[PDB]
RNA sequence: AAUAAAAUAUUACUUUGGAUAGUUUAGUUUCCUGGGCGAUGAAGAACGCAAUGAAUUGCGAUAAGUGAUAGGAACAAUAAAAUGUGAAUAUCCAAAAUUUGAAUGCUUGAAAGUAUACUAAGGUAUAUAUGAUAUUCAAUAUCCA
RNA sequence: AAGGUUCCUAAACAACAUUACUUGGAUUAGGGUGAAUCGAUCCUAAAUUACAGAUGGAAAUCCUUAAGAAA
RNA sequence: GAUUCACGCAGUGUUAACGUGCAAAUUACUUGUCAUAUUUGAGUAUAGGGGCGAAAGACUCAUCGAACUAUCUAGUAGCUGG
RNA sequence: UGGAAGUAUAAAUCGAAAAGGUGAUAGUAUUCAUCAAAGUCUAAAUAUUACAGGAAAACUGAUAGCAAAGAAGUACUGUGAA
RNA sequence: AGAUUUGAGUAUCGUAAGAGGACUCCCUUAACUUAAGCAUAUCAAUAAGGGAAGGAAGAAAAAAUAACAAUGAUUUCUUAAGUAAUGGCGAAUGAAAAAGAAAAAGACCAAGUUGAUA
């Protein structure tokens, strides 16, 4: 695995573009090798370039739903991609709010008639 | 002597065993040493009557009820509203 | 004849291969599947049938998203 | 375990094919077909009197 | 058959792909018991049923 | 009358067989904590992916693994290459996640397919029932110029 | 139709083809199936199955153009 | 819906062969029949107190005077064996 | 249903109120006692042999213990359920 | 033309489905078995079939017990108790108040009133 996820970062989006071309290219050339009779040291090539694809790709996809995460940070409409992590049940649940929601006469009467502190002289 | 056993149902279905009782009393104390330290008085077994027992059988004997009468209360000029707050029960 | 000689016509299939299940048992005829209940939404499952529940049922096979959410 | 020795749908082949009437495996294909079944006296059935957690 | 369906033709060359033994590389892995792939068949003498 | 080839009996050794003894990375039962799936596509099924793999394991066209964070020098059956400028290994994280499956554009037998709209090829949306809002309509159904 | 690599070649004969086999539809390793015109795909036959509707305590059943602002 | 031969098909007789068979119903000769109430492939429809039957309780996957498979179920046994 | 001249539910018919229900032997009357139906919500104490993670054992020790101590619901059988 | 009522098509934002069902709430008129036969009864809210749920669920604040020197929502455990009762009064089935504990918590709609009414 040689292609120093640090140099990927540096490199544009285009230069990633270009790169991918590159290195697809060199891929199919080093599958025609393995099956036409390669040398060992060919076919290890293969397999370490196959990784670069595979680090290449990811640091393209992760930048670029960052950019997105930080588009629709403010939208009304998010794309449910981009909405927080949780379960079906924990969607149709009522929130921590709604739980705790009490009516004008319940919510007066706890205010005048809290639950004291005391305690039993023994 | 004429025996009257119902074991004629599936009983193996109806068996509870009491593997659960030594931990039951784990739980429980544990819990109600948990209230204590939230809020004591909470754990107080809130102040409740002293009611007789019904029946001529029981009558004579004196133990604790549920919740004073509102006219107990006024008795003892206590306030129904400030009587749940202070660990009295009432029972209308 | 109704042994050895009556079997030299067998070579029509009832059962083809099932598409929800992957076993053999999609009849041609009568359009269903015998073991997963094909057309029906719900998994075919009987209570008298204690064994087929335990050779198809969750956890006999990858779990591919469910073993990530129970863990977390 | 409650079901242990006791998952076969085993059922007695009867007399007159020259093997004892204790209940016999069913189906074909492998070696268990045809077997002893649930029987305590059998291989891979249940004991006597299963011990009970109660 | 000679006439077959797409999908029914693969799961012919899978079978086909499945019954292979053991290569003699994995034989020679440190405690190794797989010598023989117990799932193999041949044409006369298991079929597939499919 | 005679023979010990066969036959029989005992012990030693060898053989077919796997009992017995020693042992356990497996089970059984009870108890404690949780009981955390799915249209944001679940459980299940199918196919594919290792330098030499058939099964199995892990994974999804970024393939027995990618990024990140911890981690500190290995793996090995045989070669290679990479490696303290960071190998193995771990993960409730990030990206990615083929064909199907409630399966949900239409069709589906073992079926190969295919229509419209938006952004040639690719990717999205379009099943049924349903709540709120908006818009377009239908019926003199009630009045009504 | 059914079978599913049994097809061709090479190496090799431990096992299998009631002796044996240098043979094999058996072991191992490779190779092999090319369509604008042949078929599937298209149409409909006996028949089959949907949305809505009707029926049912329920699962589900009936209806296939009749019941529908559908087709 | 005449008489016969042939390709085929059935199963009248030998109550032949075989009867730990070639075969969990077959072989040889003989006999009959061999196109319209004929023979036959595929598709399709009919399913358990149900189907189908030129009717034998026949056939419904070597299983039929009520199939196969699983649960109730380790059904009950004044009877037999240990 | 233990509820016995009807304890509960449902169907057909009938069908209240200037209230009324209950006091389990049907009926009428007069007192007594106790509640106030025909709408809704509500933590805690309670259950658990799905499944996941743990800890224990006068349990079994390869014909035993789960069917499964190895690629076990695998090899293999059936058109199929199995 | 206009003011309403009612019913549709389309668009947007969402919602149900399927898996699991050990424990929870229910629908359905099984039989083997016992009664030394058997036909009511028993097996038995049991098997199978079907629906719906959660980390628990169900129930819950008296048209409730009792006849007392009276209690006081619900739930669960002990006792009552194999008792009252039911039953070819045969085989068999069978509770609950009282009393002792674990825990404790009460609040709303409808109807009525206020209407320069919101």
């Amino acid at each position: 695995a040689s292609l120093k996820i640090s140099a990927i970062k540096a490199m544009s989006k285009n230069d990633m573009n270009a790169k991918l071309i590159e290195l697809k290219g060199e891929l199919a050339n080093l599958r025609t090798a393995k099956v036409t009779g390669g040398a060992p040291s060919k076919i290890s090539r293969l397999r370490v370039v196959k990784k670069d694809i595979a680090r290449l790709l990811t640091v393209m996809n992760t930048q670029r739903m960052e950019a997105l995460r930080k588009y629709y940070k403010q939208a009304k409409y998010v794309p449910k991609e981009l909405r927080p992590k949780t379960t079906r049940k924990e969607r149709r649940q009522l929130t921590k709010a709604q739980l705790n929601l009490k009516t004008v006469k319940a919510a007066k009467k706890a205010q005048h008639f809290p639950a004291r502190k005391f305690f039993v002289l023994a | 002597a004429v025996s009257n056993i119902h074991f004629c149902k599936d009983w193996r279905s109806k068996v509870h065993t009491w593997f659960k009782q030594p931990f039951r009393k784990i739980r429980r104390h544990q819990t109600r040493v948990e209230k204590a330290k939230a809020v004591f008085p909470a754990t107080i077994k809130s102040l409740k009557p002293s009611v007789h027992c019904m029946n001529q059988r029981f009558n004579y004997k004196l133990r604790l009820g549920r919740g004073f009468t509102l006219k107990e209360l006024r008795a003892a000029k206590i306030d129904k509203n400030l009587a749940r707050t202070i660990g009295i029960a009432v029972d209308p | 004849t109704k042994g050895t000689s009556c079997r030299g016509t067998r070579h029509n299939k009832t059962h083809i291969l099932c598409k929800r299940c992957g076993k053999r048992s999609w009849h041609l005829q009568k359009q269903r599947c015998a073991s997963c209940g094909y057309p029906d939404a719900k998994m075919r499952q009987y209570a008298w049938g204690y064994k087929a529940l335990r050779r198809r049922t969750q956890g006999t096979g990858r779990m591919r998203h469910l073993k990530i959410a129970l863990k977390r | 375990s409650t079901e242990a020795g006791k998952q076969h749908s085993a059922i007695s082949w009867g007399t007159g094919r020259a093997v004892a009437r204790i209940p016999r495996i069913s189906g074909s294909g492998s070696g268990r077909n045809g077997q002893g079944a649930f029987g305590n006296m059998t291989r891979k059935g249940h004991m006597f009197s299963p011990l009970k957690n109660f | 058959t000679g006439h077959k369906g797409f999908s029914y033709k693969l799961k012919l060359g899978k079978k086909i792909h499945q019954n292979r033994g053991v290569p003699q590389w994995f034989r020679m892995k440190t405690g190794n018991t797989i010598n023989y792939n117990f799932k193999r068949r041949h044409w006369n003498r298991r079929k597939m049923g499919m």
